[PDB]
C-alpha cells in the first residue's frame, strides 16, 4: 500500500 | 510451556540454526522458549528474539493487506469468505503480538536496567501495539495507538538521555516511531520532523565512529532519508 | 477433519484467497478440507492442491538441506542439537508427504478414470515418494524409491496412451521422473535418455498447438532443456 | 546442492 520503511528485517 | 524441558543453551542454537533454515515460526518458538527461562537475555539474543517475530509477523501483516485489499474490492455480498479468511489471518496476526507483548510485560521490560536493552524492549512494545493498531477498528482502536505512542515515548526519552545520537537501537527507534506518527497517528508533519531532527543530530555525531559503527548508522540514516524523500 | 463444518465451494474460494496471500499452509489445509468433502477434483482444484502441498513441502525440502549441510560439516560432536533440529523439520516434511500420499489412496486416485486425472495424481504420489526418498537413510530407502517409480511408471504408460506428446501433464511427468532417475535412483543415462526423447517428441508435435497450448508446451521443453544443459 | 528442475513452483 506503500509501506514506508521501518526497522530490521523487511518480512511482509 | 512446549520448551521447558529444553536447555536455554539447546534453544538459543536451534534459533540460531531455524534462522538459517529460514525457519522464523521455529526461531521465534525457540526464542520465547528462552525468554521463559526467565534469565535476563544478552544483545545477541535479544536480536534473535526480534528477528524471529518480525518474521512471522512480517507474513502475516503481507497477508493481511492482500485480504483486506480484496474485501475492500469486494464491497465496492459475494459471501462471508473473503471476510472470515481476513479475521482468520487477523485473529492470527493479534495473537503473535499478544505473545510478544506478554513476554515483555513478562518480565523482559521489568529487569531491563540498562538503556540498550530496555530502549530495545519498549521499541518492541511500541511496534507490536503499532501492528495491532494496523488492523484494529473498534472501540479499542484509540487505546491500541496510545499503547503504541506511550511504548515509543519512553523509550525515547530513555534514549535522549542515556545513547549518542549515532546508537543503532537509538536510529531504528526514531524510524520506528517516525512512521507511527506518519501512518497510525495521521501527524505526518511529526513524522518528518522527527526523520530529520533524527538524521541531521546523527550526521554530526558521525565524525566519532568506527568504520563498523559508522556502517551499522549510516544503513538506518539511509531508511530516515528514503522516508523523506517519500514525505517531502 | 477441522474443516467439516465448512462448505466445499468456500473451502476452494479460500484455498484460491490463500494462494493470493501466498499462506500455502492454510492452501493445503483448504484443499485436504475440499479433497475429504469425497467429490472428485476438477483441473483447477487439482492444480490448487498440488500448488498448495508443493509449495509447503518446498520450505521443509529447503530448510531440511540447510541442516543436514550444517550436521554434515559438524560430523567432518557438538552435541545433539542440529540433529535434533533436522529430525524434527524432516518428521514434518515426512508428514506432510503422508498426508499428500494418505489423499491420493483415499480415495482420488481409485476414482479417477479420466487420463488427465489419473496421470496428474500417480505423478503427484512419484513426487511425494520422491521427497520421501530425499530423506531417506535406513531399511526403507529402496522400498521408497520403487514406490516412487512405480507411480511414475504407471503415470507414464498412461501418458504414452492417452495423451498427445506436448501435452503439458505428460511433459512435467517425464521432466519429473527423469531428475527421478537422475538423483534418486542413480541412473543418470535413463535421466538423459528420458528427457532428450521426451524433448524431441513434443517437439515435432507443436505445429499442432494454438498459440496458447504452445507457450504452456514449450515452457516445460525449457526446463527439459535446462536439466539436460547440466547433465550433457 | 544444485536442485534440477522440475514441474511446478520452485519453492525449495
Ligand atoms: N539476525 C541475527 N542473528 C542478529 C542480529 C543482530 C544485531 Cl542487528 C545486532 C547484534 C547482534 C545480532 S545477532
Ligand atoms: N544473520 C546473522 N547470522 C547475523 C546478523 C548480524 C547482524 Cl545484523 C549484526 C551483528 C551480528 C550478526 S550475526
Ligand atoms: N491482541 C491484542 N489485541 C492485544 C494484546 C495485548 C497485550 Cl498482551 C497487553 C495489553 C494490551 C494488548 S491488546
Ligand atoms: N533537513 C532537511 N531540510 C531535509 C533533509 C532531507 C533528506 Cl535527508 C532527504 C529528503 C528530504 C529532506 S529535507
Ligand atoms: N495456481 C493455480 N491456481 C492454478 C494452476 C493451474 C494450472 Cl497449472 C492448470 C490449470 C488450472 C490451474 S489453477
Ligand atoms: N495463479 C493463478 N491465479 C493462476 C495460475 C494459472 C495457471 Cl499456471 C494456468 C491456468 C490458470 C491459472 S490461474
Ligand atoms: N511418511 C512416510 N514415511 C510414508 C508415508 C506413506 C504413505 Cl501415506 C503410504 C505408503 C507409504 C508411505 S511411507
Ligand atoms: N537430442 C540431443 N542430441 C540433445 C538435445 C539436447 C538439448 Cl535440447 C539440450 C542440451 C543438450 C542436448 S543433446
Ligand atoms: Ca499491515
Ligand atoms: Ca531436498
Ligand atoms: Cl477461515
Ligand atoms: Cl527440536
Ligand atoms: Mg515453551
Ligand atoms: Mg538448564
Ligand atoms: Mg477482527
Ligand atoms: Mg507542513
Ligand atoms: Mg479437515
Ligand atoms: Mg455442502
Ligand atoms: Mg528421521
Ligand atoms: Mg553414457
Amino acid at each position: 500500500k506503500l509501506m514506508f520503511k521501518t526497522e530490521g528485517p523487511d518480512s511482509d | 510451556g512446549a520448551m521447558g524441558s529444553m536447555e536455554r543453551a539447546s534453544l538459543i542454537q536451534k534459533a540460531k540454526l531455524a534462522e538459517q533454515a529460514e525457519r522464523y515460526e521455529d526461531m521465534a518458538a525457540f526464542m520465547k522458549g528462552a525468554v521463559e527461562k526467565g534469565e535476563e537475555l544478552s544483545c545477541e539474543e535479544r536480536n534473535l528474539l526480534s528477528v524471529a517475530y518480525k518474521n512471522v509477523v512480517g507474513g502475516q501483516r503481507a497477508a493481511w493487506r492482500v485480504l483486506s485489499s480484496i474485501e475492500q474490492k469486494s464491497n465496492e455480498e459475494k459471501g462471508p469468505e473473503v471476510r472470515e479468511y481476513r479475521e482468520k489471518v487477523e485473529t492470527e496476526l493479534q495473537g503473535v503480538c499478544d505473545t510478544v507483548l506478554g513476554l515483555l510485560d513478562s518480565h523482559l521490560i521489568k529487569e531491563a536496567g540498562d538503556a540498550e536493552s530496555r530502549v530495545f524492549y519498549l521499541k518492541m512494545k511500541g511496534d507490536y501495539y503499532r501492528y495491532l493498531a494496523e488492523v484494529a477498528t473498534g472501540d479499542d482502536k484509540k487505546r491500541i495507538i496510545d499503547s503504541a505512542r506511550s511504548a515509543y515515548q519512553e523509550a525515547m526519552d530513555i534514549s535522549k538521555k542515556e545513547m549518542p545520537p549515532t546508537n543503532p537501537i537509538r536510529l531504528g527507534l526514531a524510524l520506528n516511531f517516525s512512521v507511527f506518527h506518519y501512518e497510525i497517528a495521521n501527524s505526518p508533519e511529526e513524522a518528518i520532523s522527527l526523520a530529520k531532527t533524527t538524521f541531521d543530530e546523527a550526521m554530526a555525531d558521525l565524525h566519532t565512529l568506527s568504520e563498523d559503527s559508522y556502517k551499522d548508522s549510516t544503513l538506518i540514516m539511509q531508511l530516515l532519508r528514503d522516508n523523506l524523500t517519500l514525505w517531502t
